[PDB]
């Protein structure tokens, strides 16, 4: 999250403060943190569990 | 040694996605065509960049949050406690042999 | 200085095997040498 | 022969510590080889070389 916002969106938020830009940006990292974490509650739910 | 496997897991994976995620978004630049023998060298690094202070660190947390059990002990310790003493300096160096 | 270790580690990728084999056939060896008791370890 | 009851036979010789270092010493050769190729890899690095 710290990458998504110094991503473009850095060099535009001493300027453009938009709620469109950290809106993409944190969608950014979303679509990231998910596609691993998301095969983490499986490995634990389904590790844990038996 | 149930518990440890299921704390290793979850990081075991992390430096593996962020580096098919990394993969397939430099797959996803340079024309196919011609390709090259590098790749699976700077894929090392790029996984490596921001995954060695996270994952590192963040299971570097795991070892003293599962001292305090381990410094209360009269059997407790021999209980709880080499359980904890285990996936710590494994992860150390396991991560960036899991990482290699 | 945490890259580094990492860097270094990148290279050496024979090493890191057989140390890795080193580490492996060591805890094999030890897995099975080490006392097995379903002994609720002691008391007083 | 059968053993009177009461009695009972233990088998020790010269071959109490033989067999031991002996099976033991094939426990430390391939050590050794194993250390012997990474001190060779270590300043050659072809394998062929070693």
């Amino acid at each position: 999250l710290r990458h998504a916002i110094e991503a473009v969106p850095s060099l535009n938020n001493p300027q453009t403060f938009s709620e469109q830009k950290l809106d993409e940006a944190l969608y950014h990292g979303a679509v990231l943190r998910v596609r691993p974490k998301a095969m983490t509650v499986a490995v634990i739910i389904a590790g844990l569990l038996p | 040694i149930a518990i440890a496997v299921g704390a290793m897991v979850d990081a075991a994976i992390v430096m593996i996605e962020n580096a098919h995620k990394r993969l397939e978004e430099w797959q996803h630049q340079h024309p196919d065509a011609t390709l090259d023998n590098k790749t699976r060298w700077q894929v090392i690094t790029d996984a490596s960049v921001e995954v060695g202070p996270a994952l590192f660190i963040s299971l570097l947390i795991i070892t003293l949050s599962f001292i305090p059990i381990f410094t209360l002990e009269g059997q407790e310790g021999r209980l709880f406690g080499p359980l904890a003493f285990t996936k710590t300096y494994a992860m150390a160096g396991a991560a960036l042999l899991a990482i290699v | 200085m945490i890259e580094w270790i990492i860097r270094r580690s990148v290279a050496n990728r024979f090493l890191v095997l057989m140390g890795a084999l080193f580490l492996s056939i060591w805890g094999t060896w030890t897995i099975i040498n080490t006392p097995v008791d379903a002994l609720p370890d002691l008391s007083d | 022969v059968q053993l009177k009851p009461g009695t009972s036979v233990a088998f020790s010789g010269q071959f109490e510590l033989l067999e031991r270092a002996n099976h033991k010493l094939k426990l430390m050769v391939p050590m050794t080889l194993m250390i012997i190729f990474v001190l060779l890899y270590l300043a050659f690095r072809r394998v062929g070389e070693a």
